């Protein structure tokens, strides 16, 4: 039943909203102007970077940078991890296998929701009180400026597809839901649950976007991009914990990292 | 380990 599809759908986007408060369609009313509230303030080098310390805030820049960044996901981490659980089925799942399906998946999420935060020029930051330029970041010293710029070719390449908050919620919980993540226990339940994410997610693209047929199957195909692309980042991130002396990591990243194979 | 991913699927 179609119905059932798209009560889902709607279960998942009411969920969507109510987890992550920066959504992509808040995200480009700011980034477009259409909101008349105070532009955020743009971080453009060094000298804006410490001017707007208290708009954006709640050692050297580029470790500065990082650290901020680390904080980010670690907040993304919680709101991912409540969207989690609203997704029909994943808290009857096994204790063990919620866990190995957020340790693997999140950041697949977290570069698939910073694009929503992106555009060409640069990211939103502080639930977009903030902005920072790509050109800042990508100018880091190495191996930071290598660390950043990745994300934003992702984003380039991923807006292409317009897709909407609607559609990014199902998009989201259908990767949550894989049921090929490494150690998983009850494999079964995990793939039933993604068959049916998945029909939803095939019929949500096809009504929302009548005039793109091939966008599930492009989707499909991100999906195995974001594992390329997050094997990258981890590697990124061993040189750098390894590297920089003064490089203190998130007790929750390191949760996630450690013995990721 | 995961003490923090438990803590948070649990809450
Ligand atoms: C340029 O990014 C940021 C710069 C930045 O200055 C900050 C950011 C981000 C931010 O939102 N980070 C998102 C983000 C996260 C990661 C993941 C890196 C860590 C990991 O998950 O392994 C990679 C990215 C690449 C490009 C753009 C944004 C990326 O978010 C922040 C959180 C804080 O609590 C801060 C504090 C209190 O100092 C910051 O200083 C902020 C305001």
């Amino acid at each position: 039943e179609s119905a059932d599809l798209r009560a889902l759908a709607k279960h998942l986007y009411d969920s969507y909203i109510k987890s992550f408060p920066l959504t992509k369609a808040k995200a480009r009313a700011i980034l477009t102007g259409k909101t008349t509230d105070k532009s955020p303030f743009v971080i453009y080098d060094m000298n804006s970077l410490m001017m707007g310390e208290d708009k954006i805030k709640f050692k050297e820049v580029a470790i500065r940078i990082f650290q901020g960044c680390q904080f980010r996901s670690v907040e993304a981490v919680q709101e991912i991890t409540e969207y989690a659980k609203s997704i029909p089925g994943f808290v009857n799942l096994d204790l063990n296998d919620q866990v190995t399906l957020l340790k693997y998946g999140v950041h697949e999420i977290i570069y698939t929701m910073l694009a929503s935060l992106m555009n060409k020029d640069g990211v939103l930051i502080s639930e977009g009180q903030g902005f920072m330029t790509r050109e800042f970041l990508k100018s880091l010293r190495k191996p930071f400026g290598d660390f950043m710029e990745p994300k934003f070719e992702f984003a380039v390449k991923f807006n292409a597809l317009e897709l909407d908050d609607s559609d990014l919620a199902i998009f989201i919980a259908v990767i949550i839901l894989s049921g090929d993540r490494p150690g998983l226990l009850n494999v079964k339940p995990i793939e039933d649950i993604q068959d049916n994410l998945l029909q939803a997610l095939e019929l949500q693209l096809k009504l929302n976007h009548p005039e793109s047929s091939q966008l599930f199957a492009k989707l499909l195909q991100k999906m195995t991009d974001l594992r390329q692309i997050v094997t990258e980042h981890v590697q990124l991130l061993q040189v750098i914990k390894k590297t920089e002396t003064d490089m203190s990591l998130h007790p929750l990243l390191q949760e996630i990292y450690k013995d990721l194979y | 380990r995961h003490k923090i991913l438990h803590r948070l699927l649990q809450e």
